[PDB]
């Protein structure tokens, strides 16, 4: 008999702990693995996948619509979208990136913010995107705007662009849930030169956005997400 | 590990930044692709984010009840929870099930660890520690009548005795029929006409009997069983999108009518902060 | 040290450390490269 | 002078020709292969018609309007009709198969429109009674026809919500699945290749779809001026290394 | 290693002890260059005043209490201590503050141990064994409404089940944002006219949940939690004067008004021994 | 199974002892260290500046 | 004494699992084997000899 | 380990199919003696039927 | 590790892995082998 | 022998036996020599 002694948390149960246990069914031999495409390694593999965004969130009932930003012919100097950095809430929440995101506590890292042009061919525009880094409010006018990170896009044949918000930051992670010490900045669209649309043509032209993190982030502390609860176990 | 390099003025003909979405590809642009960067290291690994990780925390998968009483004169025991019983499941609750479901396939052994809790309503007197029996009882083998049937002898089939207010901890082997657990099913056990469809007929997987081994006393005892279950060894295929709406049953994707909108509005314009 | 003789008995595994995106962000048949006009 | 705009896939006895085409997907990155002996189950030889199964067959026509919401095929369902890639899906208890689907939509330089064409392994509805109503086989085995999410909800079939993916996922999401656009302006044409997907080595090809092709407009059909306001959408699909095992008398399915 | 070295009568025109403190030393000057010394030596390593040593012992930073009592009709259990909550901090018992608040920026890891008593006011019979269940709830994870809430499914946050009259020990990294926790921070949280001004804002940890898993028994049972805390591998930076006044609130420097002197008045004059 | 047998103290908890324990939160990384002026090791490290006394008490 | 902390599972009897136990006959010598035709060693080498049908279930 | 081996079509003057179980034996007959059949492994060792397992819990 | 003394005192014995089904399939006194005819 | 895996579960850290009390004691920029006059 070798002398023991046992410390306080004996017997203690932490869902987080990793220890071996007993096989319930000894000698078992489990199904053969077969090969199957698709394996995922990393949740920071898939985040790296873009999706849309539901940036026009202007609607009153979810629909295929508040995925379109729309876009005006003939209008100058004008503003065409606005948002702020909140990736774990508004916008951003119901995305793939924003609904990982919400597994975790902090993130740190760059984004990628691209928008595909969806106009007839032979139309044209000229639109700025501008990132503005945390510690100003989000730009009112063009000229504001252009003061920060900045593309000026122009509509062609390749029909996106990819914007990058690259990590500005003082402290090197931010909590996902929205904190004030912690905010991103803003991101904000405006018409650099005007869309113009050919002869014969109407109306409204749309822009879908996307959202994808770079290779560059970070995601750290799982806890629980804020996007699911039930109120009784469910059955069959 | 660099995270960003130095890149200063650029004026090409060479434009990382336009491409083509319709392709299906994300391209994976940097900083550095768009404005002049520093040189940064990474200082990280993306250790927390591993699916070992993400699924193999103990989750609590199942709430039951069971109660020791007199059973004199009981005609249905399993009806008056002289030993209630469950039918293995992973998707009962809904924290867990949202994770499991951002896969479509999924392998992994699992760990359960029971925790069994006594409450005693009707005012009382001495408690006599009960000890609880959780069997497997796996289909095709008897399933247990009375709380005190020969089923209960589990000769040949998996069972672990602990005390109320103490956990029972063992592992299982993945026990699949395939080679991976299927998360969703788009199928029928066969072609009929009306049979279920989903994978209901898949999660066979049998049900787990708990019952209290210690005869009655004067009061009546009521034990709420906690089961909880942690993922070891883990192996994920095929990403899905995330779950949006609320789930109303185990095995199926339905979701409840007259949901609300699950995109928030905004309070303002699109052009809003 | 393993004190259990089956594999499920023993802890949690160990970081894939693989990671490889481009199975999801690069499925194309014909590579993409950054720069290179993304259509010819 | 080759350009990831022009394209041609000879399969069988039957080619494609693209003119505008936007590269193509290969699911996860795999192209479709047979099945080998070290993932074998069954120990039946099994029969590979190869170039009578492998061709392209050309569904027949959507037409996109301004009120479409987007629709939904099956696969092998779609085909279980097609020649013999059919009558051997009839005839065997097993088989297996990987597929190009080729979805094509043109217009001109003055339309406006943006298709999404994406490929979901295992896409399992929701009935749109809610609770645990199920989905009743004949639903989810439209055959060529597909289903028509603007069509209205029957009964014992599934919820045609396009938001939600039939699912309860939202339609921002799925481009976490393989898949390819069609915006008039660029493209006019998505290609994508599957490879077999499953979690068993070959499974029955009547009780279990394993992948649902799904076309949706996202941004909307825009006709140039007095122009009519609609354009077709044609699929065409080729199932490609298809093997069928375990010969017999011929299942007779529902409806 | 010698504290004392032997040393003689001195002559000098180099004077070791006249010194210009403006300049803003302390010069280094020994009982050898102002008396005659014998060898001695020091015998001690100075291992106690170690900073590891100096906050690396248990202290108990948070006392709290929640009750098991039927909670048929409760209209906020959180109210009726079904479950209490605390704001995870570590200023608000003053031993363990002052010992910190001698630093600027610390950086450690914790090792949290709880200890929970049971108490049964109302005269009373059989006391079936509770179980408390500890969640950790980081900020933007759902916080627990009933005492039991979904939220205690707990499928990706950390938690412990252990018994009253037990204790529960796990360990947590350094969780900090920054690279080291700010013990004092003269800022905002921006530039707001109205912002709040201090750590509090820079304190953001999140909370601590606690509950009874037990459903109750015919009496009451009050249950009250004690947190104690241990730094483990300590970093300290930039010391400070000590605290001289009492604290009054929790991240904030202040002190009460109408406070007393701090400093021992003489009973006698400044000539006084 | 291995013998044992349990002293007197187990399950004490004293604040003093020095023991591993389990982390809560498995495979977390931590923000990585900058350099900052002014580390403190020792408690006589800083003992060794001199500081005022407020001698005349007599107030 | 070496400072232990127990897991959950402590004490439990799990039919199945396989662990040394003290013998409560010390130094007891068993029987010798002989030798007898017919040892089992797997149900599987049993499950191959063929064995009738009652087919005709319809008495 | 094969579970099968691969075998094709059989025109032969030797049938392993026909017995005459009057013997008392049990002749080992494969699907391959009548069917024919592709190479599968047997990714199994039959542990759990072992007396020892059978009996040991 | 065997902490005990006595052999009935060890755990579970290890598989057999023996296997030969021929005494109960096969216990014929002349040899036959599969293919050839049964009876002669 | 550390049971387990991550570094914060480790116990307290042994003794810095750094002690360097110049950084406070004799911050200034031109060198004080004990014996030598403070103020030339
Ligand atoms: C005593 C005792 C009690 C037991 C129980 C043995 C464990 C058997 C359970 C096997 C694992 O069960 C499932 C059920 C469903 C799923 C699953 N359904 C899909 C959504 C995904 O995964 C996975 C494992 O063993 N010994
Ligand atoms: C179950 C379970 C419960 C828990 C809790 C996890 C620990 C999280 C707490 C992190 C450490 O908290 C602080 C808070 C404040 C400070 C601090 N404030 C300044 C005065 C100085 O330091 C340091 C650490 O984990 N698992």
């Amino acid at each position: 008999g070798l002398p023991t002694t046992t410390l306080p948390g004996s017997g203690q149960f932490l869902t987080t702990d990793d220890r071996q246990s007993p096989s319930a069914l000894p000698n078992y031999e489990p199904t053969p693995r077969i090969h199957i495409p698709g394996k995922v390694h990393n949740l920071l593999e898939i985040i790296q996948v873009d999706t849309l965004i539901p940036m026009n969130n202007t609607h009153t009932k979810d629909e295929v619509n508040s995925y379109l930003i729309p876009l005006n012919a003939n209008r100058q100097n004008e503003q065409v979208f606005g948002t702020n950095l909140f990736i774990g809430d508004g916008v951003f929440k119901t995305t793939l990136l924003g609904e990982i995101v919400q597994y975790y506590t902090h993130w740190s890292g760059s984004l990628r913010f691209s928008l595909m042009y969806t106009g007839p061919a032979l139309s044209s525009a000229k639109l700025i995107l501008a990132y503005t880094p945390p510690g100003a409010r989000g730009p009112q006018d063009r000229r504001e705007a252009m003061l920060g990170t900045h593309v000026v896009w122009d509509i062609g044949l390749q029909s996106t662009i990819v914007m990058t918000i690259p990590w500005t930051s003082g402290v090197q992670f931010r909590y996902t849930d929205p904190d004030t010490y912690t905010s991103a900045g803003f991101l904000s669209c405006w018409y650099q030169t005007s869309l113009i649309l050919p002869p014969e043509t109407t109306g409204q032209v749309y822009l879908l956005s996307f959202i994808s993190a770079c290779p560059d982030f970070k995601l750290r502390l799982m806890k629980d997400t804020q996007t699911i609860s039930q109120t009784v176990a469910l059955t069959e | 590990t660099v995270a960003s390099i130095s890149s200063g003025p650029k004026h090409t003909q060479k434009v990382p930044i336009l491409t083509a979405n319709e392709t299906g590809a994300t391209m994976p642009v940097l900083p550095s692709d768009s404005i002049e960067t520093r040189t940064t290291y990474m200082h990280f690994n993306g250790s927390e984010t591993d699916v070992e990780c993400f699924l193999g925390r103990a989750a609590c998968v199942h709430v039951t009840e069971i109660q020791n009483k007199d059973a004199t004169g009981i005609d249905n025991h399993r009806e008056a929870k002289l030993f209630n019983d469950w039918k293995i499941n992973l998707s009962s609750l809904v924290q867990l099930r949202k994770k499991l479901e951002l896969f479509t396939y999924v392998r992994f052994d699992s760990e359960y660890t029971i925790l069994a809790t006594a409450s005693q309503p009707d005012s009382a007197n001495y408690s006599s520690n009960l000890v609880v029996q959780a069997m497997y009882v796996p289909p095709g083998a008897p399933n247990p009548k009375e709380w005190d049937d020969y089923t209960w002898q589990s000769a040949s089939n998996p069972s672990v005795f602990f005390k109320v207010g103490d956990t029972s901890r063992f592992s299982v082997p993945y026990v699949g029929l395939a080679s991976a657990y299927n998360c969703f099913y788009d199928g029928y056990s066969h072609d009929d006409a009306e049979t279920q469809y989903g994978i209901t007929v898949l999660s066979h997987m049998g049900s787990m009997a708990f019952r209290i081994v210690n005869e009655h006393d004067e009061h009546k005892t009521l034990v709420k069983i906690r089961v909880y279950h942690r993922a070891k060894h883990v192996e994920a295929w095929i990403p899905r999108a995330p779950r949006a709406l609320p789930y109303t049953s185990i095995g199926r994707t339905n979701y409840p009518k007259n949901t609300e909108p699950v995109i928030k509005k905004r309070k303002g314009d699109i052009k809003s902060y | 040290i393993n004190y259990y003789k089956d594999a499920a008995s023993t802890s949690s595994a160990g970081q894939s450390l693989s990671m490889d995106p481009s199975k999801f962000t690069e499925p194309v048949k014909d590579l993409m490269l950054k720069g290179a006009p993304a259509l010819n | 002078g080759y350009s990831d705009r022009v394209q041609q896939i000879t399969l069988g006895n039957s080619t494609i020709t693209t003119q505008e085409a936007a590269n193509a997907v290969v699911c996860y990155a795999e192209w479709p292969e047979y099945l080998p002996d070290v993932d074998a189950s069954d120990v039946n030889k099994t029969s590979k018609p190869d170039t009578s199964v492998c061709r392209f067959y050309t569904l027949d026509s959507k037409t996109w309007t301004t009120g479409s919401k987007g629709w939904c095929w099956k696969l092998p369902d779609a085909l279980k009709d097609m020649g013999v890639f059919g009558q051997n899906m009839f005839f065997h208890s097993l088989g297996r198969s990987g597929y190009t689907v080729h979805v094509q939509c043109n217009a001109t330089k003055f339309h406006s429109g943006c298709l999404l064409v994406v490929v979901i392994p295992e896409h399992q509805l929701a009935s749109h009674e809610g609770g645990n109503v199920s989905v009743k086989y004949t639903f989810t085995h439209p055959g060529e026809r597909g289903i028509d999410l603007s069509s209205a909800n029957e009964v014992g079939g599934p919820v045609k919500d396009v938001l939600y993916n039939m699912n309860g996922t939202l339609l921002g999401n799925l481009l976490i699945f393989p898949h390819q656009f069609i915006n008039l302006r660029t493209n006019n044409t998505a290609t994508i290749v599957i490879p077999y997907i499953n979690s068993v080595p070959i499974d029955s090809m009547t009780r279990h779809n394993n992948v649902s092709l799904m076309v949706i407009p996202i941004a909307p059909l825009t006709v140039p001026t007095g122009a009519t306001p609609s354009l077709p959408i044609t699929v065409t699909i080729a199932p490609m290394c298809t093997e069928f095992s375990g010969i017999r008398s011929k299942s007779i399915v529902p409806q």
